[PDB]
Order: C-alpha cells, then structure tokens, then sequence
RNA sequence: UUAAUUGCGAUAACGAACGAGACCUUAACCUACUAAAUAGUGGUGCUAGCAUUUGCUGGUUAUCCACUUCUUAGAGGGACUAUCGGUUUCAAGCCGAUGGAAGUUUGAGGCAAUAACAGGUCUGUGAUGCCCUUAGACGUUCUGGGCCGCACGCGCGCUACACUGACGGAGCCAGCGAGUCUAACCUUGGCCGAGAGGUCUUGGUAAUCUUGUGAAACUCCGUCGUGCUGGGGAUAGAGCAUUGUAAUUAUUGCUCUUCAACGAGGAAUUCCUAGUAAGCGCAAGUCAUCAGCUUGCGUUGAUUACGUCCCUGCCCUUUGUACACAC
C-alpha cells in the first residue's frame, strides 16, 4: 500500500526498531553506556543496562525522518527536561551532548543519517528505505 | 467487573441514595451559638452526594495501597446498596441525625 | 445596567423634535440615517442615539 | 597620579551613570536608554513612550 | 550600525535632550518647543518662539553659535544640521509660554495675584475655552499652601485631555 | 537594480499617507511594484514603579511605543531613480533606499 | 516544640519477596475465584508484597485464567475468567 | 481545478486548516492518519464528526489538517473543529442543503463547539497577583 | 512467566563492609545502607559484578557478594571512572580513593582536625558549631541547641 | 431604577460645570477591500522512500504559475441588549425565552473631580530655603572589611510531607519578548568532555538568524511499593569548570558521597465567581556571574454563589450629641 513512517504509531515503532537493532548490533556499542545520565537534570543512569542506545538511535533516527535538519544541540534539548534542583523550583536542562553525539556518529556509520547543507544532519537514503521497510513489517506483525 | 449491572445505573442511583434531605444552618443571630434544620434544594442534593463521594474515596486511598481507582469503585458500589460502611453514607446519616436533633 | 445617558437621550429626542418620519420604525434603517443627520464622533455613541430613537420610534406609536 | 583612578570600572553599576543626572542605583539599560526611572517618568512623553493601557 | 528599535529610542533622547537645552537657554526668549525634522544627509530643527529677533539675535550670531553648539555636542559633521527660527502662534494657548512668563514676573517681585489671573486673562481672551494655573509653596507663611486660579471649564480624565488640554 | 523604500515611524497616519503617496508615485507611469507589506508592530514596554520613593502600595506602570514598518519593492531602471529618489518625507517617518 | 500531630503508623506485616511453595499452589487454587482481580486485590487479600503481583498478575495472564479485561497504566483490571 | 475546500478552526490559540479535497476518504493530521492521536482519550473526541451522522459522507472527501498552537487537548479541539467544518465547507460547495442542512443542524444539535469557536481567551495578569483576579498574600501585625 | 521458587538460601539480613546490611530489597538499593555508598555507586558496583539487578539482597549467591565488597574497596582497579569517587585527590598522597562505612566518618574528622589545627575559617566555625558554607544563620539554624 | 445624583419623575427653583459616563488601547469576529518569498498556501518542473494497480509520505529558490482560508497589518463593517412573552405610574428599567464571534456598562486596563494627610522622599534630580561643614575637610579618591555577622521574635516566598506518587524510557504541543559596530550581544552548525563547560565556525541591526524558543506541567510503556522507603534534599566532605583585578564568611554551574526535620499542621488568618482559582514552565527588569523576587506571557484547568449586612468597612437621608487635634 502507503504505509510508511508516519503511518504507525511511536511506540511499537521504536520498540520494532529498536528490536530490528538488537538482534544484530550492526552500528555500535560506546564504551560508557553503563555510566551515562543521559542530562545533568536526570538523576539516575536508565534502568535499560543493556541496550537504551538503539531505543534512543531508534528515537533519534525516527525523528530524523519526520524533520530535515537538527543539531547536537536540538537533540539536547528534546530530550532534556525538568530538573530538581534541591528545594529550588524546576528548571529544564539540556541533555547529555556526548550521547546524542555518538548516537548522530554511529547512524552515520551504518548510513541512515548523514550530513546535509545549511549544516545539520538529514535521513539517509538507504536510511529512507529501511525505516520505511520498518513501518511496513510493524503494521503486519500485528496484523 | 464487580457487580455486574450497567455501571452508570450505578452511579445515578448512588448519588440519589447519598444525597442529604434535611440541613442545619447557622441561626447565631445573637448569642454565641445555635444551630437550626431546613431543607436541602434537589441541585444541592446532587453536589453534595458527588462532594461526599469523592472526598470519601480520595481520603481512603490517602496513604494507602489501594489506588483511587479500587476506591472509588468501593465507595460508589457501597454507597449504591445503601450500606454503613460507605464514609458519604456515614456523613449524609451525622447531617441528617444532626438537624433531626435541632428540629 | 442599561440606563441610557442624558447625552444619548436629549439627542434622541432632539432627532425626532423635527424629523418624524425620518426615523423609520426598524433600527437598522434609520441608524445610518442618524449619522447623516447628526455628526457623531463615535460608532457606539451613534448605534446607541439609534437604538433609544428607535425605541422612542416604537413607543409614539 | 597612578593611583587616583586605577580601580577598573568597567563591569558594574559604577561603570554606569544617567546621562541626565548620573544617578546611581536604579538605571534603564533597556534598549540602551541609560537613563534612571524616576526621571524618566518625567521626560516620558519626549521619547514616545506613551500610555494606552 | 544601529537597529529601527534602538535608532527611534535614541531620536527620542534627542528629542529630550535639544528640548530641555534649549529651554534652559532660550527661556528668556519665551521658548515654546521644538520640531526634529530628519532628512538623509541634511537635517532641520525649527525653533519656536516669541522674540524670535533675539532668537537669533545681532545679525544671527547666537542662532550660529546654537547650531554650532549642539554640532559638538550631537558629534555631527560640517553642514549637516541647520536651526531655524519660527514664530510661535497662537501665544494665548501654549502653556509653555506661559508658564515661563508667570516665572518671569514672580521673579521680578510682581504680584502673584495679579500676575496668575493677570496671564489666565489674557489666555481666555486670546480664543481658549478653559485655563487653569496651581501655584503652591510657602506664601505669606512658612506652612506650604496650594493657590488656584481657574475660569471656565476644563476635563480631567478620557483621551481628550492628552488630545486638547497641554500642560 | 532592486530598490526597497523601508519606512518606520510612531505615527500610523503620517507614515500612510507617505506610502499612499509613493505607491501612488507607483501606479503612475509604468512601475510595476509589489504593494506595502505589513510588518507586525514592535511595541517597546518598560514597566516602571510609580513610586520615585519606597514608600505606598505597589502599582506598576508600562509605557508602550509600537512602531509600524512598512517596506515598499520596487523594479525599474535609472529613469525612476532621479524620480523616486525624490523624498516625500514628512515629521516623524524615515526613509532609507535600498538597491539589491 | 509541640506537634499537635500523631507519629506512628501501624505494624509493617512484611511477606513474601521471592515467591516459595507452600503459597505457590495457594495462589493457583485461590485468584481463580477473584470475580474481580488486579494489583491491590491479592496485595491485601493475598498479602502479597509489591515485586510478587506484578509478575504474578502477568504469570496466569500469559499462562491461563484471568484475561485482560482492561490493562493499561497503573491499573491492571482482570476477570474471574471461565 | 480538482475539487477542493478550506477551512479554519482554533480552540485557544490553536490553529487548524483543513484543505478538503475530492478523494477516497483519507483523513490526515501532519501525514499522520486520524487513528493517532496523542491524548490516546480524546481520540474519540476527535472522532466525533466522524461518527455524530455517519461514514458514508466521509468516502468521497480526504481531510487533510495541519495543526500549529495550544496544548495536546488545545490541538484536538482544533482538529475536531476543523474537520467539522471541512465536512459542511464540502457541503457548501458541491453537495445540496438537505445533505448540508441537516448535517450542520445536527452537530449543533449534539454541541456548538463543533462549529462556533470558544469565545473565552486567557485575560491579561495584573499587578499585584500572579494572575488577573489573584492578589498577593497581604497581612498586618 | 517469570516465576521462579525458592529452596531456603534466602537470607533476610546481610553483613558487608562490617554493617548491616538489611535483606528483602532488590540488592541495588539495599547497598545504599553502606556508609558512603549511594544510589548511582552501588548501581555502578553492581552492574560490573553481573548481579542480576532485579535480585533480592536474601536472594544474592555469596560467589557474586565477595566480588561486589572487593569492587568497593579498590573501584579503581575494575574500571571504574576516576570521577565516581567521592575521595578524590587525597591530601595526603594523591591517589583517588573511596572511603567506606568506617572509613567515610572516621576521614571526615581527619580533614575537620586539620582544618582546626590550622586555624582556618572553615576549622574554627566547625568548632563553633555554625554554619561553615556561608548560609545566613538571623533566622534560620534556630533549633540547634 | 441604575455599577454610578446613572435616568424616569417630583419639585423655590432655573440654567449649568467637574467626576462618572462618553473616550483611548488590548483581547475576541470578518472566507468582504488593499496587499505580501522578511508570513504562508496550492499548483507546474527536478528529486527520494514505500507499493507499484490508481496512491501516500517527503526533500527542493531561481523550477516557475495561481491564491490570501490560516500568518500579519491599514482603511472599514459588526453589538444597539435586537424580537417576542411576562413584570412595572404600565415610565425609567428588570427578568425569561426568541441571532450571534461576542447580551455580568462584550471581557480586561488606561485616564480618573473638590478638599485633605501636619502620609513617603532633602539617599533621583546641576530643583531646593535654612543649619552644619570646606584642606590632619563632613568633598572626591586608594586599600581591606562591613551592610550576609545570631541568644532569639515576626512578614512575604520556594521544596515537600509519596500512589491522582517517585524514578527510567518514549510521544512530546505554546505565547509575550530580547539580541553586536567600531562593539564584542543572541548564538545556529561540526568536534572534544559523564556533566558543567571548552573548541573551530556560521546567521542576525531582525516576522527574516538565535527560534517551530521541539519549555514544563502533561500522556503511553516499564522499575518500585504504603516502607522517615526508590518520599523529601536541609546539612556537610572531596573533586571538576565558568564570571572577574580579586571569590576565603563555599558567586554560580557540574560529579560523587553524608540523607536531618517534615507522616495534612494548634489558636488565628490571606486570596478568589471564570479560562477565573489552582497546578505548570517561559520571556523581560535588576545582570560581568548569581532567582526561591518582581513585571508580563502562554499551557492544563475544578468544586462552589447569582445572595446577605451576621462579622469587617463604604455611600445617602433622618435622628441625638457635654466631640471639633473631630469615639
């Protein structure tokens, strides 16, 4: 038909991806996955261990889709958030840039997101066609 | 789930069953205190039955395991069979004893 | 409150002291006739003047 | 001398003065006005800064 | 070089600041205000006031040393701005005017009654439909009490009183 | 060659009647042109105490300016630039001529 | 200083954490009467702690009896199926 | 020259377009179908005009709805609004009254924000109080 | 599903790093107990050692316990980042440590004794027994004494 | 009767003036006008992905064409309670129903009369009378402290006292407003670092670039469990950076660790009638750096009145007074 990215809905979609990036870790495994906070907000490492770096390359990569160009500093602020500071009320704090860094680096590895003009990074297009091969096969696992 | 009738029946009949009749009403006028019973209109039956009901389920689940969801559900499944134990069946009886005494 | 001001009422009944028939027995007809006749800084004040001369229109009647 | 001035003010509120009555304290930098309140309450309506609402 | 918000502010400051040197210079010349007209390049400031004569005064000497005053104070260039001098009309209707003309005859030693209803005469006779003058301080006594002088009738709140009443 | 008339001013009549007059200027001859564009207003506000003391019950003020900007796109050769350049200036509003 | 406040909460019956036997065939003879069944229900009924539900509310829904009626966030609502 | 319409809608400061075209019933919110919501319940809330007269009118037309403004529900009332009028604007200009008539009769006749916009806007905060009508916290003694 | 029995190796209390350790938790947070072990540390310790995080104290094989003490007394060694010590460029040699239950209050007043003796700002109002990070003390620190 | 000495009307009073009202601004409406790559929309070309069967989702300023519904405005329109049915000398008007975007002077503000305080300010003024003072000056300036100092008592505020929760993942939507020239501001993007932050550059004098400010509260998956506990983060210890000539009685930011009171708060008391309260964050002001403050903006959005003078106060009239600095 016509399904694609934008014809499914966000959970099971990064949930399928992320499941089509585990099976074969193809792009990368950083050597301070297990160490990170993900923010200077967040106050604990994510209870994922063992993966959370294909869920947010999963997330990263879908909201590359959707857009064209973002910057380190984009994702940073996306995927930021509130922070308790102490008795102090909250505040929104950037994400951790060195994680959406490696996270941007290893889509490029692979070939899914690559850099565009007027800076930035833009969906690939072998990372057009897999991520629309991915809305097709979460729709008929369903179905 | 439980009880197994049509559960906005439920809720319609609860709120008529714990609905106050009679009220108290401040008649101090002059002289420290002094309570006096009148009447409750048919609208502010309603806003005190689903006042009652609520604030009863929202207390209960304070400090609680059970989730406001359980609770609310025990409230309004008792209170429908009319039974003591429903904390807006306990209060509409206090109100209505109350302006029963002050007649 | 809708009590009118003297300013609207002196003047209404002004209009209709030398302009019986000019102030037709419907509002919207005559509104922008009350315009044409007196000079009327404001848009309120003027729907106003027509809506108490419209109402004198209907109660002489 | 050397010493009369050498305090460098240059990144404070001793670095800024009206330029109506060079006052202290209170100043609005804003748009680069570096004029303090209370006078420009006075000489409001000279800048065209007016009051509807 | 300077943005639109930052250039109609700082016009404005020009504006308050050539307004208020030239009442503490002129006002004894009867000042009444000032027009900033700019133009690229060239630009004009007309002057208004009653004795426009000694506003330029001994074949324009001072009217030349004004622009050439505001020239070093303003950082402008050789030619670049030209005072003017117009009459001010309508004398009996600029509180300006009178304003600095009861100052005048207050400090001369003249009666304060007769000067404060001597001015609002002449204001009601030149074509106006209401004056109103306050004057307070110490008078007669060490305790400050607040005279007024007034005719006719003047509005105190709406739009219309920024539109027509000048104070 | 791709002259823009930029105007801005405090004054909404004064600064109409100057693009009436140069989009009338417009229509005349040939001059095929793009008509005013209606920038939003900028409107300046600096919220000040009433009080120059400390002292008495706190109420705030905000003297607003709002400035209307309007730009004016034109398209001819030199033979409207000896004719445009012609300034139609009024108090208040500015002009400043802009090629490419 | 005074409180004016009570300070005391009851007396913790703290139960199982790692599920054991002798109420293992309790629970797979007695949730299949629970006409309704959820999170809370075997926590007070049951006496069962917090980590034992959860993966016991979701043992006899993959396995068998209770079917999802409605799970969903922070309330997982089942039946006495039959 | 295909068949076509537009409307417009809002809801607080919301806005929502619907360019209402001729085609096999595609119903489209930023390329994503109807069926993705966001508050997951008032996905029936924007089902609505779907579902108040029936499908039937809905399999000749392709509402297609970009929303910009406002809070999640903010954006849902936007988009109910918008494809209500999307359904009459196709009515009013193709399709006659009586299918149009009582089409905007009856989504008044269940509730009046289908069409008419809500009036009420935030009003402005006052000195003196972290709202309009609140005031701080004033004391003596 | 996910349901495992138990045989009687369950134990409901712990003893590491000489303190109570009290069981019946999930074994992440029932470190937290340790004085000078936090949330992240012991989550830090425990993800290296391969305990199974969703695992009972009680229910903890004593082969992985010994593991997760040695990584407590020596976190340097097991790849640990140098910037998870709460010890950090000692003043007395350098190296980056990590003091633990008894060595954490013990070291505390070895660094207070030196700030005293020192007659420092820090030492001499630590001694006074107000406040040594600036805080305003008119209306605030009352119900000390 | 009215929010209103606002009107009907009565009448030794007539004619009037100020205030109120009127007026101005803003928030709402305009598929009617003027328009517009510094705002957009649709279409024609170039081009990508899924299915190819007919389509859907996209990218693309020199690919051009057409339009102004949404985006901004300028000139204007619209709202007067309109009509009907009741109530009223049957007048002012009031109430209910009969259009609307708007029927509590459409909502909210601005402006805001006479008289007065023996109200606040000589520490805003190169506005100030008088007194003191003017060279070991009470002037200016330099250096270091101080305004933060705590036995204690009060007033505004921020965190909470956990399941309508906390934590970890995802979805993840706004508005107001500001921003560098002979300076060094807002900073996009790439790289380095767990983070703070650093680094090389880019865009912007501004609807254009920061910025669609991808904000938070919010929702869906999981972790947890009724546990002074995964609630709560005061109190401290160590380390890493930023701002400045200088940070020590830590400016502030970041990391680890220590994990105290607090389990809904007593006499008493504060604010509030709709997008209002409340919850939530953002911008601006002070600013080299520092928000728990203030001024504005938007997000989610209740219950409860449509009344009274009982308490605390106000306006008019009658009445009484040994009060006049006036209970």
């Amino acid at each position: 038909p016509g399904v694609s990215v934008r014809d499914v809905a966000a959970q099971d979609f990064i949930n399928a991806y992320a499941s089509f990036l585990q099976r074969q870790g193809k792009l990368e495994v950083p050597g301070y996955v297990d160490i990170v906070k993900t923010s200077s907000g967040n106050e604990m490492p994510p209870q994922d261990a063992e993966g959370w770096f294909y869920k947010r390359a999963a997330s990263v990569a879908r909201h590359i889709y959707m857009r064209k160009q973002v910057g380190v500093g984009k994702l940073n602020k996306l995927y930021g958030g509130a922070k308790s500071r102490g008795v102090r009320p909250y505040k929104h704090i950037d994400a951790s840039g060195s994680i959406n860094r490696k996270v941007l680096q290893a889509l490029e590895k692979i070939g899914i997101v690559e850099i565009s003009p007027k800076g930035g990074r833009r969906i690939s297009e072998n990372g057009q066609r897999d991520l629309d091969r991915i809305a097709a096969q979460t729709l008929e696992e369903d179905e | 789930v439980l009880t197994d009738q049509n559960p906005i029946q439920v809720v319609v009949d609860a709120i008529t069953n714990t609905g106050p009749r009679e009220d108290t009403t401040r008649v101090g006028g002059g002289g420290a205190a002094r309570r006096q019973a009148v009447d409750v209109s048919p609208l502010r039956r309603v806003n005190q039955a689903i006042a009652l009901l609520t604030i009863g389920a929202r207390e209960a689940a304070f400090r609680n395991i059970k989730t406001i969801a359980e609770t609310l559900a025990e409230e309004l499944i008792n209170a429908a069979k009319g039974s003591s134990t429903s904390y807006a069946i306990k209060k509409k009886d206090e109100l209505e004893r109350v302006a029963k005494s002050n007649r | 409150g809708r009590v009118r001001t003297k300013t609207v009422k002196r003047a209404s009944k002004a209009l209709i002291e030398r302009y019986y028939p000019k102030l037709t027995l419907d509002f919207q007809t005559n509104k922008r006739l009350c315009d044409e006749i007196a000079t009327i800084q404001s848009k309120r004040l003027r729907n106003k003047i027509a809506g108490y001369t419209t109402h004198l229109m209907k109660r002489i009647q | 001398e050397n010493v009369w001035f050498s305090h460098p003010r240059r990144y404070g509120k001793g670095s800024r003065q009206c330029r109506v009555c060079s006052s202290h304290t209170g100043l609005i930098r804003k748009y680069g006005l570096n004029i303090c309140r209370q006078c420009f309450r006075e000489k409001a309506n000279d800048i065209g800064f007016n009051k509807f609402r | 070089l300077i943005s639109k918000k930052r250039k109609l502010v700082a016009d404005g400051v020009f504006y308050a600041e050539l307004n208020e040197f030239f009442t503490r210079e002129l006002a004894e010349e009867g000042y009444s205000g000032v027009e900033v007209r700019v133009t690229p390049t060239k630009t004009e400031v007309i002057i208004r006031a009653t004795r426009t004569q000694d506003v330029l005064g001994e074949n324009g000497r001072r009217i030349n040393e004004l622009t050439l005053l505001v020239q070093k104070r303003f950082k402008y260039a050789p030619g670049t701005i030209v005072l003017y001098a117009e009459r001010v009309q309508d004398r009996g209707l600029s509180a300006v005017a009178q304003a600095e003309s009861m100052k005048f005859k207050l400090l001369n030693g003249l009666a304060i009654r007769r000067a404060a209803y001597g001015v609002v005469r002449y204001v009601m006779e030149s074509g106006a439909k209401g004056c109103e003058v306050v004057v307070s301080g110490k008078l007669r006594a060490a305790r400050a009490k607040a005279m007024k002088f007034a005719d006719g009738f003047l509005i105190h709140s709406g739009q219309p009183v920024n539109d027509f009443i000048d104070t | 060659i791709k002259i823009r008339i930029t105007l801005t001013s405090t004054k909404v009549k004064q600064l109409e009647n100057v693009s009436s007059n140069i989009v009338k200027n417009a229509e005349q001859h040939n001059l095929v042109k793009k008509g005013p564009v209606r920038l939003p207003t900028k409107v300046l506000k600096i919220s000040t105490r009433k009080t120059p003391n400390g002292e008495g019950s706190k109420t705030w003020e905000t003297y607003e300016m709002r400035i209307h900007k309007r730009y004016i796109d034109l398209e001819a050769p030199v033979q409207i630039v000896k004719r445009i350049t012609q300034i139609t200036i009024e108090p208040g509003v500015d002009v400043e001529v802009v090629v490419a | 200083k005074k409180k004016w406040s009570k300070k005391s909460m009851k007396d913790r019956a703290q139960h199982a954490v790692i599920l054991d036997q002798e109420k293992y065939d309790r629970i797979l003879k007695e949730v299949p009467t629970y006409r309704y069944v959820s999170v809370s229900v075997l926590v007070d009924r049951l006496k069962i702690g917090g980590s034992l539900a959860r993966i016991a509310l979701r043992h006899l829904e993959k396995e068998g009896i209770i079917k999802p009626i409605s799970k969903h966030s922070k309330q997982a609502i089942y039946t006495r199926a039959t | 020259a295909v068949p076509s319409v537009q409307t417009f809608g809002k809801k607080k400061s919301a806005t929502a377009v619907a360019h209402v075209k001729a085609g096999k019933g595609l119903i489209k919110v930023n390329g994503s179908p109807i069926t993705l919501v966001e508050p997951e319940i008032l996905r029936f809330k924007v089902y609505e005009p779907l579902l108040l007269v029936g499908l039937d009118k809905f399999s000749n037309i392709d509402i297609r709805v970009r929303v910009t403004g406002g809070g999640h529900v903010s954006q849902v009332y936007a988009i109910r609004q918008a494809i209500a009028k999307g359904l009459v604007a196709y009515h009013q200009k193709y399709v006659d009254e009586q299918s149009k008539n009582e089409l905007k009769k009856a989504f008044t006749s269940y509730d009046r924000t289908l069409l008419i916009a809500d009036s009420r806007r935030p009003e402005p905060k006052k000195f003196g109080g972290k709202g309009a009508r609140s005031r701080f916290q004033k004391s003596y003694r | 599903s996910l349901v495992v029995q138990e045989q009687g190796s369950f134990q409901h209390i712990l003893r590491l790093l000489n303190t109570n350790v009290d069981g019946n938790i999930k074994i992440v947070y029932a470190l937290t107990t340790i004085k000078g072990v936090g949330r992240r540390y012991s989550n830090l310790v425990c993800k290296k050692a391969d305990v199974d995080l969703h695992k009972r104290a009680g229910e903890l094989t004593q082969e992985e316990l010994e593991r997760i003490v040695q990584i407590m007394q020596n976190p340097t060694h097991y790849k640990i980042p140098a910037w998870f010590l709460n010890r950090q460029n000692d003043i007395t040699d350098g190296k980056d440590y990590h003091t633990l239950a008894n060595n954490v209050e013990s070291k505390l007043r070895d660094d207070l004794e030196r700030l005293k003796k020192i007659r420092a700002h820090r030492g001499i109002r630590h001694f006074w027994g107000l406040r040594v990070r600036g805080q305003h003390t008119k209306t605030t620190g009352r119900r000390r004494a």
